[PDB]
RNA sequence: GCGCGACCCCAGGUCAGGCGGGACUACCGCUGAGUUUAAGCAUAUAAAUAAGCGGAGGAGAAGAAACUUACAAGGAUUCCCCUAGUAACGGCGAGCGAACCGGGAGCAGCCCAGCUUGAGAAUCGGGCGGCUGUGCCGUCCGAAUUGUAGUCUGGAGAGGCGUCCUCAGCGACGGACCGGGCCCAAGUCCCCUGGAAAGGGGCGCCUGGGAGGGUGAGAGCCCCGUCCGGCCCGGACCCUGUCGCCCCACGAGGCGCCGUCAACGAGUCGGGUUGUUUGGGAAUGCAGCCCAAAUCGGGCGGUAGACUCCGUCCAAGGCUAAA
RNA sequence: UUGAAACACGGACCAAGGAGUCUGACAUGCGUGCGAGUCGACGGGUUCUGAAACCUGGGAUGCGCAAGGAAGCUGACGAGC
């Protein structure tokens, strides 16, 4: 960011100083998803199939059920962090699938 | 049997005096270095010495 | 409990006798460290007695902000502007750190010249006896080189106290300071409603 | 860590020196890092180093110096 | 009417090996009270203590951030001071009670798993033989492709290019530290008392030695010792100090650019609930059971919750001196 | 103990031992030193009978120098009888 007011008090108070620009850090990848990594689990994807509750909630989501897809997912998972982005990667899914 | 209060090691042994008045006192005690009556009376045979 | 005293509250209810800790050991300590130093000096010899070179920081924490201290090692990229590589500076007397971040350009420069001050000063014995590569020294050199014992690069602390002379303009008397301030506490207390009347403006106008 | 193939590996030899015996009674393997609190490393687990005992007894200590 | 090959198991007084028990000061793991205090007593306290069951070393444990902070931010672990009898916790009672910052002691960082030998398991054990012998060499069996070696570990890295810049060992003598044996100043001169002179008086001497002890009573000089050091013998050493010969590379590393890749630990994390523990308070750690992940993803920012932004770090494998 | 010579208890005698201490926190008083300061108490340096003594740091460590508020916060404009 900009760097501080000068003042101190009030919106960005503290001590001027020229701010700098921080190169990228390996692990300022970190997380970032691969190529062959992907290839091997959507392939198990195929080879493993869908656990009872993943199948329950492409249910919902196929009905158009978003909330309790939703809220399923997180009765299951613990943590509506968790249980919304579960619900996104089962939309996708079914996005992928229903197309044709 | 046991003596009454045994002695422990964790006695207060050490006394502080203030940096402050240790130099004082070692000033005092120069200066008395210096008075012939005091070193007489201190017990020392100064009878012969010059100065 | 009796007489207007203070609430006693020493915290002796446990087997309190078995963890004391005494002092007597205190003198003995200092000469075992001392001869420690001793002993590592002559192994090191004829390397500085304080350690490896050190990076100028800040302190943390608003009480100490404006305090200047020790810091574990320089930085890679002060290592690297100063063309020091990344694996040769331990080597030679320079403490690394790889995590240490330069958010601000001023402390980046204050380290980068520590380094060329250290490498200005340094010099470096042959691997060898004879063969002198990159980096080696002049024979010269060597035989006027001796244990630097001690702070050979202190730091210092902070802003040395100067009170200068200038004139009072009419701007400076006209200046509210504590307008000034009061003013930027209430910008700050209503950051929230602003942005929100703000918000809610091109939500719905 | 009597077979020869383990003794001369580099980087397995730390195994045979005498201060990894039973490893497993005294909670330092994988698992014991785990129940002995010492998966994280702040806050929330300060307590757990070197030991909970031994932070115990460094809390416990009543430290009577010579000048006090 | 077979003989196969492998898989999983046998039994061997088979070849060679490693295990158990002992000691308690300090260290690591488990289990676990009550007396007592609260002027009664049950949560609390005593105490995450005593007792009980085990496991180590010369130290042990911890250790290289899924850390703190909110700052101009810092930067592994441990210990001391301070923080601080503080924030907090508590029949908010009796009481209990840390951490960050800061200042010191001491400082050091490493290595794996995974896509990446495929013209080629380049790796390793054992028998036997030899030699320079804590190892190296030859050979024959075997382990291992359900994966040994090499690369690589996020700070990165694989590639590509490039003036460049960097790399091999053994002698010889030692210095230090370690143990041991020996050698080393000067009155026992004269008188008195006394069983005994080491006491008194006289006259002398040593002292870098008047620490201590013995010898028939307060002995520097009688003896052993003490000061200053001298000598001779034996070690461990893997630390560095110089002379000698050998000369490091087309392999690897550093550094300059590139942007194409860029792999990173699963009944684990995480959530619920139960019990314990903590100063940790809508839950500090730990453990049972249930549910059970992700890869523009994950863990944190000391009040539970949804969204936008911001700071921060990268768990689920391992080693690591010093204080 | 209100009251003991007591029909209250303890004491046959003698020798030796035998009970308000040490530590931590606080308070008042007194002594010493310095004084808007004051502490060198964890360390470092130096020290040849001394585990002593002596030097050093502190530009902010503790206490004091400012208080009222639960907090966000604000913070003594100069005394007369
Ligand atoms: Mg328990
Ligand atoms: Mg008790
Ligand atoms: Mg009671
Ligand atoms: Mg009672
Ligand atoms: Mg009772
Ligand atoms: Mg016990
Ligand atoms: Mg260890
Ligand atoms: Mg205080
Ligand atoms: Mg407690
Ligand atoms: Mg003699
Ligand atoms: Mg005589
Ligand atoms: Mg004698
Ligand atoms: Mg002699
Ligand atoms: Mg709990
Ligand atoms: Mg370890
Ligand atoms: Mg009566
Ligand atoms: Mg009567
Ligand atoms: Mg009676
Ligand atoms: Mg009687
Ligand atoms: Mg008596
Ligand atoms: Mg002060």
């Amino acid at each position: 960011s900009q760097p501080k007011s000068g003042l101190f008090v009030g919106i960005n108070k503290g001590h001027v100083v020229t701010k700098r620009e921080l190169p990228p850090r390996p692990s300022d990848r970190k997380g970032k998803g691969t190529k062959r990594v992907h290839f091997v689990r959507n392939l198990i994807r195929e080879v493993a199939g869908f656990a009872p509750y993943e199948k329950r909630i492409t249910e919902l989501l196929k009905v158009g059920k978003d909330k309790r897809a939703l809220k399923v997912a997180k009765r299951k998972l613990g943590t509506h962090k968790r249980a919304k982005k579960k619900r996104e990667e089962m939309s996708s899914v079914l996005r992928k699938m229903r197309s044709a | 049997g046991r003596m009454f209060a045994p002695t422990r090691i964790w006695r207060k042994w050490h006394r502080r005096v203030n940096v402050r008045l240790r130099r004082v006192a070692v000033a005092s005690a120069l200066a008395a270095t210096a008075v012939p009556a005091i070193v007489t009376a201190r017990g020392h045979r100064i009878e012969s010495v010059p100065e | 409990v009796k007489h207007n005293n203070v609430i006693p509250n020493g915290h002796f209810k446990k087997h309190w006798q078995n963890y004391v800790k005494t002092w007597f050991n205190q003198p003995a300590r200092k000469q075992r460290r001392r001869i420690a130093r001793q002993k590592k000096a002559v192994k090191i010899f004829p390397r500085p007695t304080s350690g490896p070179l050190r990076p100028i920081v800040q302190c943390q924490t608003r009480k100490y902000n404006m305090k200047a201290r020790a810091g574990r090692g320089f930085t890679l990229e002060e290592l690297k502007s100063a063309g020091i590589p990344k694996k040769l500076a331990p080597t030679i007397g320079i403490s690394v750190d790889h995590r240490r971040k330069n958010r601000s350009l001023e402390g980046m420069q204050s380290n980068i010249q520590r380094l060329k001050t250290y490498k200005a000063k340094l010099v470096i014995f042959p691997r060898r006896a004879r063969k002198v590569k990159a980096g080696d020294s002049t024979p010269e050199e060597l035989a006027n080189a001796t244990q630097v014992q001690g702070d050979y690069m202190p730091i210092a602390r902070g802003e040395k106290r100067s009170v200068e002379v200038v004139k009072v303009t009419e701007e400076m008397k006209e200046f509210k300071a504590y307008g000034k301030l009061r003013v930027e506490r209430m910008n700050q207390r209503q950051l929230g409603a602003r942005q929100k009347k703000a918000a809610e403006a091109e939500k719905e106008e | 860590v009597a077979h020869s193939a383990v003794r001369n590996d580099p980087r397995i030899n730390w195994l045979c020196k005498p201060v990894h015996k039973h490893r497993e009674l005294r909670g330092l393997t994988s698992a014991g890092k785990k129940f002995r609190g010492l998966r994280g490393k702040g806050h929330r687990h300060h307590k757990n180093r070197p030991s909970r005992r031994a932070t115990w007894k460094r809390n416990q200590t009543v430290s009577l110096r010579r000048y006090r």
